[PDB]
């Protein structure tokens, strides 16, 4: 086509979607994690995450309210990465580096387990 | 904006 | 705070958000401008519009399926925005701008507005 | 990946 395209566009709907998560606007989730708790757009967990991606498309899940993870998920770790999930940051510290990489795994974000892995290598 |  | 960025990120999340739309997953609101319906995402349209970000954050209107809009409206004019919204790519041509510019200015989409502006003014 |  002969498209004119807007380059901080794609970054300014993730900054306003970030702003409607921390204000809990349209939230229609909550993501349990053993005690915690995360309200977040489905939409947003599905364009970040295979297992998301695999779960809201589910005829049955994709009306569920509440979605319990895996008692092993470490909430810090889910943090984390529903934190990059929404801004493109990734607070990764040699003290969080393992959880996130097994979290990462877990929810099947191949770019943040590729960084985690070369991270480590890097440190052996 | 650009030309992609 | 000491964060790594994904560059590509914000991109993927906004080009999965448009698969959806394109396969109607999760879409929550039908936008109808005149004989013709539009499924979106309220979030995104929120995320893209300050029209979108007043109506869905009203206590009543957040709670809609279906949003008309005003008559004056051109629904090709409404398509190349929405396009727009999910791909950041503007399909502007000499035989649409007028209707793009419109809609944009009731939709509040101030970036569009302006580059319609520039294009305009280039043709005088 | 880069430094923000
Ligand atoms: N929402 C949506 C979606 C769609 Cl529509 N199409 C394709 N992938 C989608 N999302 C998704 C699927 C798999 C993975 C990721 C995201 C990141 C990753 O590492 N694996
Ligand atoms: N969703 C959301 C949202 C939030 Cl949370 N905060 C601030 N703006 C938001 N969206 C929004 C508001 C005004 C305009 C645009 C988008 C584009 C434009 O030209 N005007
Ligand atoms: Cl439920
Ligand atoms: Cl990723
Ligand atoms: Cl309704
Ligand atoms: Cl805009």
């Amino acid at each position: 086509d002969s498209c004119i395209q807007f380059t901080r566009h794609a970054s300014d709907v993730l900054l306003n979607l970030n702003r409607l998560r921390s204000r809990d606007i349209l939230t229609d989730v909550v993501i349990v994690v053993s005690r915690e708790q995360f309200r977040a757009h489905k939409t947003v967990l599905m364009a970040c995450s295979g297992l998301f991606y695999s779960i809201f498309t589910d005829q049955l899940k994709c009306n569920l309210s509440v979605i319990n993870l895996d008692p092993e998920i470490n909430p810090e770790g889910f943090c984390i990465l529903l934190d990059f999930m929404y801004t493109s940051r990734l607070n990764l510290r040699e003290g969080n580096i393992m959880a996130v990489m097994a979290t990462a795994m877990y929810l099947q974000m191949e770019h943040v387990v590729d960084t985690c892995r070369k991270f480590i290598k890097a440190s052996e | 904006w650009v030309i992609p």
